[PDB]
């Protein structure tokens, strides 16, 4: 239930002095080189050292799905919630990581690398039934713009209410039913397709919102029947970079909006100074990023924050602070409850079925004790256990009697041995 | 040139501003026939914030009225000063919102905002330098509130830098004027928490017990309150009319006075506040001034600080003053009531002066006070807004103007998040 | 500009109209002829190119006689001749009568006076529709005027100021009958309607005017002067302006729950007149004394949901507000446990002028305290019984039954009224 | 709603029904509610293939299918 903060490097194709290091997977230690004329043996400020949940220094986007939401998603179809949300620098590859270039499109980035595993996952299960819904919706100018469906681009009814069942969900939001992999690929191309991205120094398309893709799964059963559904989420957010305004400065929109950026990247931030100092109520609404991350980094949702930095002679500040944020993150650790439906039609079939099958039992065992319930017998009839481990493969009863029929007559020989 | 758009809506707003006027028009010296007549240089040097120059020497408030019904806006143009206003910016409907923020907020709002927000633009793009936009208006009335949330969410989204700067007379605690008060208040309380970048609750109960207990007045009418209102409102803002010594503008007051975002809501206070029979007998000193500051009673909310902590607290200074003596004796305050005041700000005070004083009184100085207390006030809300929403009294005339339940739910949410809010950082501790 | 239309049906609509009228052209100095020698009348009165005011009201009767009084009286030119309406055959005490035989070419003439009356408003506050529940003009032509101004004019305000029949005392013997049938009829289509009991007014009469022998004449000025007052802040200006629109949105909880207790202060002559202070925390306390209500139903009895003031003349905003308070802290008084608000105050700077010949005095001012009370459950109880009491037996059912209805329309105003009674005991159990 | 509260209450008086029957009967074992550990079925289920066994009154699901028809005959 701990919040996993991963580290995730962008390979520096310049190959430029890099002053990071990794001993052993775990800490990051980054030496600022002291400056010689200002105040010589007299600054007294060298070594940063942070330990993580895990550093990536050059990896491909296979390799860092499999170390980084893997058990998030497997957590997801097992019911419990997960949230996977990239910080860092401007450039630094949130986007990369968040489903960006990878390689070759097939099946790279971690949106649709998750989403594969994902109907891997619903056809693999082929017991339990699963109802598989995706949603994307970009924060900018602390506004909810959402994509999928159509785009009115207005924040039209938008708005994120509290916890219905104890999950925070968007009003409004255009919620898309998904049955096959190639829609929901062509929902987030979509998706990709309609957010804004504006051109910056630092990177060439810089994503200017924090944009969320939720994944909705609503478990069934095998049986199903209104048994255990629904309410599971999952959310893949890539923020939007933290820059330093002092290269943009241009207002015509990469200043204006960066300074919203910023201020909601330092709400984020001090909501987690309050969870980490688990002060009561911890405000959320101070901002849509905090609001739609409610459930998140806390309620009950597996948070596997991701850090993406950028490894630089000059970018050794803002690594600096991606990776203090990245440790104070740390600090926390959620709930995993296994929430489900709440739907009035659902709990009145499930417990109608327990009432029909308590009267039955009870019926059942009055007679029992009533009449008279006669043990050992048919010890002769093999041919009964026979019967009873053929229609092992179908659905069927056994005799209650006798210890319930030796155990079913030991499984039926542990099911004839394994199948022999 | 820095300038200052004011906006009045409903009755009670609409006789506040009228008032507002007034005393503004009364403190530069113009007539009501907007002719200069105050024999002062500096009166005239800044009277751009509040006033544009017509062709002639007559100057005109930048102001903008709304109602739904004309009633109350022909009673202002009927008042004395009403003639100043220009006659464009009186916009108004023909049936008024029976008190109901819905009908104010929804349908019979929507007409009217189109025109308003026309009025607004045209009076804005005419500033050279805009500070911001300043609304009087009051929780707990149809036209009044539905129309002031409107207008204050079309200018969020207009001008989002821009200051936006609030008046809403609060339903009073112990005695309530109408029935749907609490609905009212609690759906514009939702509306000032997220757009309203600075507001000032005020409480007609808490105006009525200090001009009965400081002011001993015998018949305090509505004009009174208004008047108090008023100067507080000039208060405010005189440093950016005035030469002071220490000046600090409406967005430097915000920044000292706001440490989060939603913490908005200020009570204020005017001091000196001086009854006819004791005028002669009070001594003007600024000790004296802060100690009247600094009492519960001279505070225009019904909540009294001493419950709350003061988060921060401003106090803008009017009048020829030495600034060790203010300092220090606001130092002192904190000092002595250091159990009221914020552990985790080292400094709760921000201290601003001027040296243009209010006319006829020597000194003079209007208090902000940011403290959480103001969660009490809220608590009583949500206690009146729970008990009418469990029996869905009056619901149906919010339903039926076409506004969902559920607004009604999510509001009541944000209200109590901001009480729980202001509760934690009342007993928040130091590391 | 705030114009309210008028309509005044039956015998004691059209005599309760005669003391509104009189009572509105005293307050705007019109003289009887329709000239007088600003815009304050715009609420009742039109203005013509010639200087005479019309007023905009509409006598509805089907019988002559009352009209006729009109006709011949004094107010002659300043009633428009056609506004002035009458049928040829009273409806004889008759709900079917009144509503199904006689009443549809009357309401179709009303309706088109009406329509050419608002045609004349700028804009349209609501309507003032003044009948009796318990006789036939009043319950049957003024239920059936009701259903057509709701079915066409539609979201207007109209406020029906009926007078129900009183506990014990009253003038007909089948006003049960019609009376259940008329508050069936209205239930559904008057926006606020106000209660009112001649036996109350009676009382208020002989205990506080000190008239021994009250008539209609008298009970129809109090009845004005209430009226006026409720209207004086369409009129002129004060502190707190209250609106008809806003009457509703302060007082009527639920739709259904719409009948109103009304109560005028103080109520004295000359002679016991500037012999009390009458200051406003007396005078509110004297409007809400149970014997004080115009409609005989103690409200100790109940309890008090919405409660809006009207105060008129020297007012002012700190002594109500102290007024009020004691109010509320006094213990007889109970409140709902979810309206604790509860009230509406509204104050105006025109204290109600004295009619010249009547026995009000000349007081500075006046409360108009109407209340939305759950205590009214209790006439509705009385007429429950008086009409099931005839009806299990069909007393007097062959003469409403002549006239188009059957014994299923009885039956369903009759369970009508009974839901009304488990709503009442609904809104007022926790 | 109504018909949910109803068959609540009906749930509830049959559990304490079959509590007071177990109370005369040898012992009073689970209420057989539910199995929030689902991972004692696949605790059985690996059980299978040596000696364990757990039914109970309610059976447990028929032993939870028969351990899931074996792991699906071990994964075919
Ligand atoms: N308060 C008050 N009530 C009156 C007055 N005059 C008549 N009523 C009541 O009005 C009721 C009957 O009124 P109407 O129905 O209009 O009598 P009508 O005009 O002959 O018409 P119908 O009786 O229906 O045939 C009686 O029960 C009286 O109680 C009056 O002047 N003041
Ligand atoms: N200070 C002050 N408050 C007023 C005045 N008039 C009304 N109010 C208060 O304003 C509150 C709401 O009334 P309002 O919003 O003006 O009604 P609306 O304009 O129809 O929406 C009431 O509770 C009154 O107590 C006034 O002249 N001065
Ligand atoms: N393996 C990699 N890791 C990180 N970044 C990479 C990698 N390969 C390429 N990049 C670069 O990262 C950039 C994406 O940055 P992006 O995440 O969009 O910035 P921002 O954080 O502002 O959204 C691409 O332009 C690409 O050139």
């Amino acid at each position: 239930q701990a919040v996993k903060v991963f580290v995730r490097t962008r390979p520096t194709a310049t190959s430029g002095s890099g002053l990071k290091l990794g001993p052993d997977g775990q800490s990051v230690s980054v030496n600022v080189p002291k400056d010689l004329s200002a105040g010589p043996v007299n600054n007294q400020q060298e070594q940063f050292s942070f330990k993580f949940d895990g550093v990536l220094e050059n990896v491909s986007q296979e390799a860092a799905y499999t170390t980084l939401a893997h058990e998030v998603v497997d957590s997801l179809m097992a019911g419990y919630n997960g949230t996977i949300f990239a910080y860092g620098q401007t450039g630094a590859g949130k986007t990369f990581t968040m489903s960006g270039g990878g390689t070759a499109y097939a099946h790279r980035g971690l949106i649709p690398r998750a989403i594969h595993h994902v109907f891997r996952e619903v056809d693999m299960r082929a017991d339990k039934m699963y109802r598989v819904h995706v949603s994307y919706l970009e924060i900018y100018n602390e506004q909810l713009y959402d994509l999928l469906g159509d785009t009115p681009g207005t924040s039209d009814a938008l708005a994120v209410l509290e916890d219905s069942n104890s999950n925070t969900y968007v009003r409004g939001l255009t919620l898309v039913p998904v049955r096959s992999e190639e829609e929901a690929l062509a929902q987030f191309f979509l998706g990709e397709q309609g957010r804004t991205t504006a051109g910056h120094v630092l990177n060439a398309e810089s994503s200017r919102s924090h944009t969320v893709f939720t994944i909705h799964v609503e478990m069934r059963t095998s049986d199903a029947a209104s048994e255990r559904a629904v309410l599971s989420k999952l959310n893949l957010v890539d923020l939007a970079g933290s820059e330093r305004t002092k290269k943009t400065g241009v207002t015509g929109q990469t200043l204006k909006e960066a300074q919203f950026i910023n201020r909601s990247l330092s709400f984020l931030e001090q909501t987690v100074n309050a969870l980490s100092r688990k002060d009561t109520y911890v405000p959320f609404r101070q901002t849509k990023l905090t609001a739609v991350l409610r459930d998140a980094l806390g309620g009950n949702c597996k948070t596997v924050m991701v850090a993406n930095i950028w490894a630089e002679p000059s970018h050794n500040e803002e690594t600096l602070s991606t990776l203090r944020f990245a440790s104070r993150v740390r600090t926390l650790t959620t709930d995993l409850a296994l929430n489900e439906s709440n739907d009035p039609a659902l709990l009145l079939r499930r417990y109608e079925r327990q009432i029909k099958e308590l009267k039955a039992e009870l019926a059942m065992r009055d007679t029992l004790s009533g009449k008279g319930r006669v043990s050992y017998d048919d010890l002769t009839d093999d041919e009964l256990r026979e019967l009873h481990a053929t229609c092992r493969r179908f659905l069927h009863g056994e005799a209650e009697p006798e210890d319930l029929p030796a155990d079913s007559m030991k499984r039926v020989r542990e099911t004839f041995k394994a199948l022999r | 040139m820095r300038e200052i758009v004011h906006i009045q809506g409903g009755q009670c707003g609409n006789q506040i501003g009228a008032k507002f006027w007034e005393v503004v028009s009364d403190e530069h010296g113009i007539d009501p026939t907007g002719t200069y007549h105050g024999d002062s240089d500096l009166q005239l040097e800044r009277i751009n914030v509040y006033f544009n120059e017509a062709t002639g020497g007559r100057y005109v408030p930048r102001a903008i009225l709304m109602d739904l019904e004309p009633g109350t806006m022909d009673s202002v143009r009927s008042g004395p000063y009403g003639q100043i206003f220009r006659p464009d910016n009186f916009v108004f409907g023909q049936t008024g919102a029976g008190n109901n923020w819905a009908k104010g907020h929804y349908t019979e709002g929507a007409e009217l905002i189109d025109s308003v927000l026309d009025v607004v633009r045209k009076e804005a793009e005419s500033c050279d330098c805009l500070q911001g936009f300043q609304v009087c208006h009051s929780l707990g009335g149809g036209t009044g509130s539905g129309m002031g949330t409107l207008l204050i969410s079309k200018i969020r989204e207009e001008y989002p830098d821009r200051m936006m700067l609030t008046f809403s007379v609060v339903p009073s605690p112990k005695v309530s004027d109408t029935v749907v008060e609490p609905y009212n208040a609690t759906l514009s309380v939702h509306q000032l928490v997220e757009n309203a970048d600075e507001c000032m609750v005020l409480d007609n109960e808490a105006l009525y017990d200090i001009c009965f207990r400081t002011l001993k007045l015998t018949t305090p009418t509505f004009g009174d309150l208004n008047h108090l209102i008023s100067a507080v409102m000039s208060g405010i803002t005189c440093c950016l009319r005035f030469p002071g010594q220490l000046n600090a503008d409406l967005r430097k007051l915000a920044v000292n006075l706001i440490p989060f975002p939603r913490l908005h809501f200020f009570m204020v206070g005017f001091t000196p506040l001086t009854s006819r029979g004791s005028q002669q007998y009070r001594a003007l000193t600024v000790p004296e001034l802060t100690q009247q500051m600094w009492d519960a009673k001279n505070m225009m909310c019904a909540a009294d600080p001493r419950h709350g902590r003061y988060l921060t607290a401003s106090a803008l200074f009017r009048g020829r003053m030495s600034t060790k003596e203010v300092d220090e004796q606001m130092l002192n305050v904190q000092n002595k009531n250091s159990s009221y005041f914020v552990e985790w700000i080292p400094n709760n005070v921000k201290s601003s002066v001027c040296d243009i004083p209010p006319k006829g009184l020597k000194m003079s100085a209007t208090f902000i006070g940011n403290s959480t207390a103001i969660q009490e006030m809220f608590k009583r809300v949500s206690e009146q807004f729970t008990a009418m929403f469990r029996r869905k009294a009056f619901l149906h005339w919010y339903t039926g103007e076409g506004m969902d339940e559920m607004e009604f739910t999510e509001a009541e949410s944000n209200m109590n998040d901001l009480v729980s809010e202001y509760q934690q950082y009342q007993d928040a501790s130091a590391e | 500009m705030r114009e309210v239309i008028s309509i005044h049906i039956g015998q004691a609509g059209i005599q309760v109209g005669n003391a509104c009228w009189e009572l509105y052209c005293l307050e705007h100095g019109i003289q009887p002829d329709g000239q007088m020698p600003d815009d304050a009348f715009n609420t009742f009165f039109s203005e013509t190119g010639a200087g005479k005011h019309v007023p905009r009201c509409i006598f509805l009767d089907l019988e002559p006689t009352v009209v006729d009084e009109v006709r011949t009286g004094t107010y002659r030119q300043l009633f428009h001749p056609e506004q002035l309406i009458s049928g040829k055959e009273d409806a004889a005490n008759n709900f079917a009568r009144g509503h199904y035989t006689i009443g549809k070419e009357i309401v179709d003439l009303a309706l088109d006076r009406i329509r050419k009356l608002a045609d004349n408003c700028t804009g349209l506050q609501g309507f003032l529709v003044f009948n009796a529940v318990g006789g036939g003009t009043g319950s049957g032509l003024g239920s059936l005027l009701l259903e057509r101004l709701s079915v066409d004019y539609g979201k207007k305000s109209k406020l029906g100021f009926t007078v129900y029949p009183s506990p014990q005392v009253s003038t007909a013997v089948v006003e049960p009958y019609n009376s259940v049938l008329s508050t069936h009829s209205l239930l559904e289509h008057t926006d606020v309607a106000v209660m009112l009991d001649n036996e109350a007014i009676y009382d208020i009469c002989r205990r506080s005017l000190d008239i021994e022998r009250p008539t209609y004449t008298n009970l129809n000025r109090l009845i004005a002067q209430v009226i006026s007052s409720l209207t004086a802040s369409l009129r002129f200006d004060g502190a707190l302006n209250v609106d008809i629109t806003e009457f509703q949105t302060n007082l009527v909880p639920y739709p259904r729950i719409h009948f109103m207790l009304s109560s005028y202060a103080p109520i004295i002559s000359a002679e016991k007149a500037y012999h009390e202070q009458l200051s406003v925390a007396e005078i509110t306390n004297a409007a809400f004394e149970p014997a004080s209500m115009m409609v005989k139903c103690d409200p100790r009895h109940g309890k008090y949901m919405a409660c809006c003031l009207m105060y008129r003349g020297d007012v002012v905003p700190k002594d109500v507000n102290a007024s009020v308070a004691t109010i509320k802290t006094k213990r007889t008084i109970q409140f709902v446990d979810w309206c604790p608000t509860g009230f509406k105050c509204g104050i105006n700077y025109q204290p109600p002028t004295v009619v010249p010949g009547g026995d009000l005095a000349k007081v500075q001012r006046a409360v108009c305290m109407i209340s939305n009370s759950t205590a009214i459950g209790e006439i509705f109880s009385r007429l429950d019984h008086k009409f099931d009491l005839m009806y299990a037996k069909r007393a007097f059912v062959h003469w409403y039954v002549g006239e188009g209805m059957e014994e299923g329309e009885f039956s369903e105003a009759r369970e009508d009224l009974a839901a009304l009674e488990k709503d009442f005991e609904e809104v007022g159990a926790e």
